[PDB]
């Protein structure tokens, strides 16, 4: 199946991509004088790393408001995703550091995470060369930057044979897809309505007619 | 690093670095011994 | 297939040849045998062309020395946010614009520099600045320091941006050529992207932050209880209360009642009469417009699809019974030479610059700028000096081109043969209108000296003897103040108080704008103007028509464009390239431009600066004198520049002595220049060999043998000690005189 | 509906895209001089030759034809 | 439209709507200097005429005395003074270009090609005459205008 796709994008997306729908408008994966960030391998990991961000996001920036309205967790800290402190002019929260203080552990953090994960994409054979912890038994990556696997990241098997890995690359794709436009309906409908997007959903279904993208 | 050193010792180089130092110096002197018209 | 073609690490990143001066040229990368190798490196650093011949590694040069001047822009930028942030009073000059001086710099004390530090208000000393930052800055909203600390810092970050994208777009992806040549692509995303996108998100700042800021201004609440810009995103009702369109949101947008805006987008015209500036609703109502024209004139040429244009066709299609094929060929030519497309943007933005100046005077964009007579008479100026230096530069890559790139047999054009087919007929006809011009402009001046010497001042041409009335100009002006009410019925007033008509707009007693009056003398100092810009262009254009070859020279274009001459034979050929053009087209540019800023000056003192009364009574700075005075070169002499000179020469003592220095000093760096322009490099390298002589005799002499400078350089350097002295006097001249009395 | 303009909007909007779904417009399809037919390359679920970038033309024309008309009739009577 | 000139594209000179069209061709060859074979004579007594009469306005209407009562008289004698000045300059001309026996140095062919005889006027009498009808015609032309202007 092709979404929209074109006779020169169908010369290099040859199918071998999860998700491959040759989709591509305005030529970005063309392999004809590639360089910087505009490139075939790294454009795929992007979509993937994007992808699998939007879906811890896209639930997570409405579960508060879901599990909240619900009652099953407290009044005090269920929040929609534009008032956690976030942003402050919009929405803060007293939690157990400052609002700055938590992004330095953030970055720290995550900079670990991040700068060890680049290094498989430069360098396969690293991460588990030099020691850290013992952990680097299970940081050799698996020649596939996008899918290390192993005891850390594939802790119970999946993608088993080649017909189960390629149905599971290609579901796990288009989730991200959907999960991505997710956070993009979050975002505009915060900006446009000024309400958390669980109750966006909510008076669409109490009043479909009056409550509606127009209406704003 | 041996070829930014053989740059930084290029004529117009050296001579900013130069008559900086040879500015800051006259500046100071005339900064802790202003008004200095007789020697 | 317009698509991003790029190449992958095309140049290694190494200081090896920051260790090898002259590495981009093979004749000067050998190294010194002279002095003459010194000055060949630096003529020869930004002419790309001689470095290599590929233009995809041409253009690849220039895109990231763009880049590299983006860096310096943004860094320049950093610095004046930075100063009115931490050595500045604009926030005591939020306060009292119509007294405080605007002052963003502080010298430090050392050798009694400490006077340069001037009373200016504000309870602080420092240098009036006249770049006009602080009328941005307020008609921007800006209440703080803080908030230029955060400009200054992101300006900053932006500098490290664009030098790392320079970098970045030469070492690591470099595109190719054709990436370069799709004009459609860059055509559409500059109209609709750069304009389009720049006028739209501005217009959002003038709307949300600009137009409310400036009400509290206005209304004389301090700025310290300002409330923050972000409190009317935040607060849709702070925004309502003064302009009740804001209550119904972006609903009236697109149910086309687009009138329920008339409160804040507005359509008035004039001035804001309590700031002197133009009305902020009228001006976030031209962003809008105007952005609303690019976004869509960026849609008009073919790209990935089907709609839009070829520009080829669009020239292609053009062509008449005396020009045969037209524009046939253009596209090969602006799509292949560097030199034709910065003719052309050389050409216009100059010509822009010069109308930015007009504009900005008759029209004054910013708050409490009227007023500071300083920063208006150094903007119209500033900006009269940099179109002119733009245009001349159009006519040297023009030159440029016809030597290195024009080539009829692979990139041919009948519009540009046909005008080489009789460039005699061309250049004659602009040599005579040149002499008719300065025999009827000048020499009645002449003839208005000898008159009034005579002592027979009725047969001068003045306003009370021979008029020479400006009728055109006076129908124009008397047209536009009666465009409001008929021609323009949705203006309520005229879009300039210099349109002959209305009435005054004044701030702190000082005048703003009134009608101009164009009188007899208006009218000599026009026909100066024509006289003066139709010999710069007589210049340049016959540098450029012969560059190639003339009936003298009949190989030129070999001789290159830049050369001295082909020699005393022929009678004596000193100064036939095109490049010497451009040396005498800049001093007939800095006669023109000097000229004009002077006749600004003078009027803007006699006939519109001033002090009003309380009861109306205008006293004009020089009263007036403009009309009797400015008909004779006599009057220019005693009445202009021996009578506002005054300033300038009694500056020392006071913190205006730097321009007293300063004019000194320009004076000199003019004569200096003489030296240069009326010798020649014979007489300098025969006495340089008495000099060798006297080092050789005591073992001093260097192995870089020295040399006179070329005869090319000998005209640059006394072309550019002549600019840079005359204009230099000019400033020192008129920030001396206006800071003192406006 | 809400409105009068709302007929205006939905005529010059429906018109312009008539004129360029057959013909008598300039499509992606098919270039004018003073109508040459040519191909795009962008398929379509719509088998006329009418393109998704085409859409969007006209769709943008119908509106500058529409609010010009609206704004005019609303500025008059 | 724009063709070179005579066909040849190698001389220095264009042919277009202004140098040669039906109309402009007409009247310059219809001009008192123009008329290859009539007498010199003749020819600068109606240019005189001419000339004379239209240097009566400039020096009349903006002299010394363009106010005064003396106007008319004035810069009709300045109009018939540039006159006698302009004889002298045509005369000299004649004396220093054209000897007693030179032919004319006017072109013998025509515009197809074909030989006449060449302008006399280009010779020491054929511009002996000229001049003396200018002078005769100047004089009487600052009069003519002297004539209807102020009487
Ligand atoms: C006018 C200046 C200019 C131009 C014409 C280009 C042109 C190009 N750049 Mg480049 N670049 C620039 C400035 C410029 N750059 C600057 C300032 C930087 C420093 C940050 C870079 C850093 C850079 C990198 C690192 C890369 C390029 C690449 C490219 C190529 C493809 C770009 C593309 O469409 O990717 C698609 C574009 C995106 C995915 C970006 C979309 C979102 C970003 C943030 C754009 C937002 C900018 C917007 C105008 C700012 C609004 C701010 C406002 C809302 C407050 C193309 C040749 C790429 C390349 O090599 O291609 C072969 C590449 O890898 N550039
Ligand atoms: C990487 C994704 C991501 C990120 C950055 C956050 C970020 C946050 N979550 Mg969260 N969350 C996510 C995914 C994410 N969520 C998902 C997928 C779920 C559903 C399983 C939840 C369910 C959840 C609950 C139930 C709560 C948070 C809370 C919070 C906040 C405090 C975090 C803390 O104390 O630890 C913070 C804004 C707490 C809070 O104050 O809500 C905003 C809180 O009580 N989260
Ligand atoms: C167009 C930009 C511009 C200009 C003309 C100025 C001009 C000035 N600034 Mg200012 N400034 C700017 C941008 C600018 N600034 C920016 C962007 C910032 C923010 C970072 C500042 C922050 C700033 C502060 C904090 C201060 C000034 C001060 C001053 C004044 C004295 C500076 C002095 O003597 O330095 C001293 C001279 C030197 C340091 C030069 C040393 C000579 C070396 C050898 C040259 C090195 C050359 C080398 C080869 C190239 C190095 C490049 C490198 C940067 C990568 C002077 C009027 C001072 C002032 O006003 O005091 C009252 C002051 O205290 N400025
Ligand atoms: C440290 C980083 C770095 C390094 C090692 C190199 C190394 C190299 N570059 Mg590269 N480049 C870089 C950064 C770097 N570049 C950046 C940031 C840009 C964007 C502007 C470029 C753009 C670029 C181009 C466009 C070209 C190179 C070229 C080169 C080669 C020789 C350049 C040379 O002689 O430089 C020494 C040059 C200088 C030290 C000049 C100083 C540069 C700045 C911009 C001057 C600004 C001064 C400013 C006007 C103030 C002065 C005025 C006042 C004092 C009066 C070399 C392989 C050239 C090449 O390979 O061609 C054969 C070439 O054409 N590079
Ligand atoms: C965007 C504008 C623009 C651009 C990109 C260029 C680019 C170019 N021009 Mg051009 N030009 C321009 C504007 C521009 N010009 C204007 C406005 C004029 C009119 C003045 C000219 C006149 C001109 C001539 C006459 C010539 C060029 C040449 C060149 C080429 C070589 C430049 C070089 O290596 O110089 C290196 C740069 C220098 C050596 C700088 C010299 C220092 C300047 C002259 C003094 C500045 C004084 C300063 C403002 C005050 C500080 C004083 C203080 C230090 C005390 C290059 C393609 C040359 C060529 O042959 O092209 C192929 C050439 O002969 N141009
Ligand atoms: C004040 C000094 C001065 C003067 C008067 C001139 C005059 C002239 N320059 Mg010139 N020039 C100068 C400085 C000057 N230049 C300098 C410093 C440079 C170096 C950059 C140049 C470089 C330069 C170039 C490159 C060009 C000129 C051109 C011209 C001519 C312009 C046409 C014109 O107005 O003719 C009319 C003449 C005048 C207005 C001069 C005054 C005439 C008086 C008032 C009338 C006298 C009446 C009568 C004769 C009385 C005398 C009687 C007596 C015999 C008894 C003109 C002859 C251009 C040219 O030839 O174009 C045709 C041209 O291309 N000049
Ligand atoms: C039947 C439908 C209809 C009607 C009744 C109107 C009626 C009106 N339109 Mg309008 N319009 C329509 C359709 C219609 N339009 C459509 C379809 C478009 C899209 C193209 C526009 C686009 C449009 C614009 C862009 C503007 C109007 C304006 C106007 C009003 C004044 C026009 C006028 O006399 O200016 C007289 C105009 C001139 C004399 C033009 C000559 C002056 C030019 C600018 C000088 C030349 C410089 C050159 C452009 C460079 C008038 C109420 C104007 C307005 O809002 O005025 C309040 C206005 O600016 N219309
Ligand atoms: C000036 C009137 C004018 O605009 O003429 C326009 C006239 C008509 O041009 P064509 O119709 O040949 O040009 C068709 C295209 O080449 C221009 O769009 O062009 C000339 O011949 C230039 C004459 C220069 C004459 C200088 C005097
Ligand atoms: C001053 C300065 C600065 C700053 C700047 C800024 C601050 C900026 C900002 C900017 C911005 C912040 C911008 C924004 C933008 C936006 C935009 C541009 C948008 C657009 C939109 C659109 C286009 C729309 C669309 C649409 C339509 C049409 C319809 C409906 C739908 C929608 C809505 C989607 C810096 C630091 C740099 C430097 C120095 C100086
Ligand atoms: C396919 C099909 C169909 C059809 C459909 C329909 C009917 C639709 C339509 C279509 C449409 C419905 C379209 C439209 C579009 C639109 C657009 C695209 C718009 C745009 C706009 C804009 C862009 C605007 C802007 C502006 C301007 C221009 C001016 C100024 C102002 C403003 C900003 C507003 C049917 C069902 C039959 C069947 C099946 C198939
Ligand atoms: C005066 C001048 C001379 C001589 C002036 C030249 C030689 C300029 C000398 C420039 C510098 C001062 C030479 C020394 C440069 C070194 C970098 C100095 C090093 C010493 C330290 C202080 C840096 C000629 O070259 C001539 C050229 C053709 C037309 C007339 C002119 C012109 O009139
Ligand atoms: S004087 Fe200088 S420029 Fe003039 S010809 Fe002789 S050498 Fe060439």
């Amino acid at each position: 199946p092709l979404w929209f796709a074109s006779k020169q994008s169908l010369s290099y997306l040859d199918g071998s991509l999860p998700g491959d729908y040759g989709f591509d408008p305005l030529g970005l994966s063309d392999p004809e004088g590639t360089g910087g960030f505009i490139e075939p391998r790294w454009l795929a990991y992007g979509e993937v790393i994007n992808g699998r961000f939007a879906m811890l996001g896209a639930v997570g920036a409405i579960a508060p408001e879901y599990l909240g309205k619900v009652g099953l967790i407290p009044q005090e800290t269920a929040l929609a995703w534009f008032q956690t402190g976030v942003i402050p002019p919009a929405g803060t929260y007293n939690y157990w550091a400052d609002n700055y203080t938590l992004f330095v552990l953030e970055m720290a953090l995550m900079g670990f995470a991040e700068h060890r994960r680049f290094q498989d994409w430069a360098k396969p054979g690293s991460m588990g060369k030099q020691y850290f912890l013992g952990l680097e038994k299970g940081f050799g990556g698996s020649g596939n930057p996008a899918y290390p696997g192993g005891p850390f990241f594939n802790p119970l098997g999946f993608g088993k044979d080649e017909k189960s890995l390629k149905e599971l690359k290609l579901k796990e794709v288009k989730n991200g897809r959907l999960a991505m436009l997710a956070i993009l309906g979050y975002f505009i409908q915060g900006l446009v309505t000024g309400v958390g997007p669980y109750q966006n959903l909510l008076d669409h279904v109490a009043d479909p007619v009056n409550n509606n993208v127009l209406t704003s | 690093m041996r070829d930014l050193k053989t740059y930084l010792s290029v004529a117009p180089v050296a001579s900013t670095l130069w008559f900086a130092a040879l500015a800051g110096l006259l500046i100071e002197i005339n900064r802790f011994f202003p008004d200095a018209l007789t020697f | 297939e317009v698509k991003i073609l790029v190449d992958r690490d095309p140049i290694k990143t190494s200081f090896e040849q920051w260790a090898k001066p002259g590495h981009f040229s093979r004749t000067i990368a050998k190294g010194p045998d002279t002095t003459t190798w010194i000055w060949n490196l630096h003529a020869d650093a930004h002419d790309f062309d001689s470095h290599t011949s590929d233009l995809e590694e041409i253009s690849r040069k220039v895109f990231s020395a763009h880049f590299g001047q983006l860096s310096i822009i943004f860094l320049w930028l950093s610095g004046m946010y930075f100063h009115g942030a931490r050595f500045s009073n604009y926030e005591a000059w939020l306060n009292d614009p119509t007294h405080i001086r605007p002052s963003a710099q502080v010298v430090w004390p050392i050798v009694g520099q400490e006077i340069l530090n001037g009373d200016v208000g504000g309870g602080f000393r420092g240098i009036q600045i006249t770049s006009g930052f602080f009328q941005i800055w307020r008609a921007s909203g800006i209440t703080s320091e803080l908030q230029l600390y955060c400009t200054a810092i992101g300006a900053l970050v932006f500098a490290a941006l664009m030098l790392f994208a320079g970098w970045f777009h030469y070492h690591k992806a470099a595109p190719k050529l054709v990436w370069f040549q799709d004009v459609e692509s860059m055509l559409n995303h500059h109209l609709a992207g750069l304009l389009g996108l720049g006028s739209l998100s501005w217009a959002g700042h003038q709307i949300h932050v600009s137009l409310p800021i400036n009400q509290f201004l206005n209304a004389g609440v301090d700025p310290k209880e300002i409330p923050l810009p972000h409190e009317f995103i935040l607060n849709r009702d702070l925004l309502a209360q003064l302009y009740p369109s804001f209550a119904e949101g972006a609903t009236p947008f697109f149910t086309l009642n687009w009138s329920k805006y008339a409160d804040f987008l507005t359509f008035r015209g004039g001035l804001d009469p309590l700031t002197g500036g133009l009305w902020l609703t009228d001006i976030a109502h031209h962003h809008l417009a105007i952005a609303i024209l690019f976004l869509i004139a960026g849609h008009m040429y073919r790209t990935n699809w089907g709609i839009g244009h070829g520009i080829k066709d669009i020239l292609e299609a053009h062509k008449g019974p005396f020009t045969g094929q037209g524009h046939k060929g253009l596209y090969e030519i602006l799509t292949t030479s560097w030199h034709a497309q910065l003719s052309i943007n050389l050409a216009m933005l100059g010509s822009l610059t010069i109308i930015v100046a007009h504009h900005m005077y008759a029209m004054p964009p910013y708050p409490y700028l009227a007023t500071d007579y300083g920063t208006q008479l150094s903007l119209f100026t500033h900006h009269m000096w940099i179109g002119g230096f733009l245009i001349v530069g159009a006519a040297a890559h023009a030159a440029i081109f016809m030597v290195r790139d024009y080539d009829p047999t692979t990139r041919y054009n009948d519009l540009l043969d046909r005008v080489l087919r009789h460039r005699d007929a061309i250049i004659s006809h602009l040599n005579w209108v040149c002499i008719f011009l300065g025999f009827h402009s000048f020499g009645l001046y002449i003839h208005n000296d000898t008159m009034s010497a005579l002592g027979r001042p009725q047969d001068m041409f003045s306003d009370t003897a021979i008029q020479l009335q400006p009728v055109f100009a006076q129908w124009i002006q008397n047209t536009h103040a009666l465009a409001p009410g008929t021609t323009a019925p949705g203006a309520t007033t005229s879009t300039s108080l210099t349109w002959g008509g209305g009435d005054l707009v004044s701030v702190g007693g000082k005048v703003a704008l009134l009608p101009i009056p164009l009188g007899t003398a208006d009218f000599l100092v026009h026909h100066i103007h024509a006289f003066t810009i139709h010999v710069t262009v007589l210049i340049l254009l016959k540098g450029v028509l012969f560059a190639r070859s003339s009936r003298l020279i009949p190989d030129k274009a070999n001789l290159g464009f830049r050369f001295p001459c082909d020699g005393p034979g022929r009678g004596g050929t000193c100064q036939v390239s095109a490049w010497d053009h451009v040396f005498l087209g800049l001093f007939w540019m800095y006669n023109a431009i000097s000229v004009v800023i002077f006749h600004f000056s003078w009027k803007m003192q006699s006939d519109v600066w001033g002090s009003i009364n309380d009861q109306g009574v205008v006293t004009h700075i020089t009263g007036g004198n403009f009309a009797q005075s400015s008909i004779t070169i006599n009057g220019w002499l005693r009445d202009f520049l021996w009578a506002q000179a005054s300033q300038v020469i009694q500056s020392y003592g006071s913190s205006l002595s730097a321009y007293g220095l300063f004019f000194l000093g320009a004076h000199f760096v003019w004569a200096f220049s003489l030296m240069f322009l009326f010798s020649g490099r014979g007489y300098w390298q025969e006495l340089i060999e008495s000099i060798v002589w006297a080092h050789n005799k005591l073992k001093v002499a260097p192995a870089t043998q020295p040399r006179a400078l070329s005869i090319v350089q000998g005209r640059a350097v006394g072309v550019t000690h002549y600019l840079l002295g005359g204009i230099a006097t000019t400033w020192a001249f008129f920030l001396a005189r206006i800071i003192a009395v406006g | 509906i809400g409105s009068p303009t709302n007929l205006i909007m939905v005529t010059s909007t429906s018109l312009m895209l008539f004129a360029g779904r057959f013909g008598l417009a300039p499509s992606a399809n098919r270039k004018a001089t003073a109508l040459e037919a040519r191909d795009s390359g962008l398929q379509t679920g719509d088998p006329a030759g009418f393109t998704l970038a085409d859409t969007l033309a006209c769709g943008v024309v119908g509106h500058i034809i529409g609010v010009g008309v609206v704004l005019g009739l609303k500025n008059i009577g | 439209v724009v063709q070179p000139i005579n066909g040849d594209p190698f001389i220095g000179s264009l042919e277009t709507p202004v140098t040669s069209s039906p109309l402009v061709a007409w009247y310059l060859s219809n001009l008192p200097g123009y008329r290859t074979a009539v007498n010199p004579l003749l020819r600068g007594i109606e240019v005189g005429l001419a000339h004379g009469f239209l240097l009566v306005g400039p020096f009349v209407k903006a002299g010394p005395l363009r106010n005064t009562e003396i106007a008319g008289q004035a810069g009709s004698l300045a109009a018939g003074g540039l006159v006698v000045i302009l004889s002298i300059c045509l005369t000299i001309y004649g004396i220093s270009s054209f000897n007693e026996g030179d032919p004319s140095t006017a072109p013998s062919l025509t515009l197809t090609g074909r030989k006449k005889q060449p302008d006399q006027l280009q010779t020491a009498d054929g511009w002996a005459k000229f001049t003396g009808g200018f002078f005769f015609g100047g004089i009487s032309g600052v009069i003519w205008a002297f004539f209807l202007l102020y009487v």
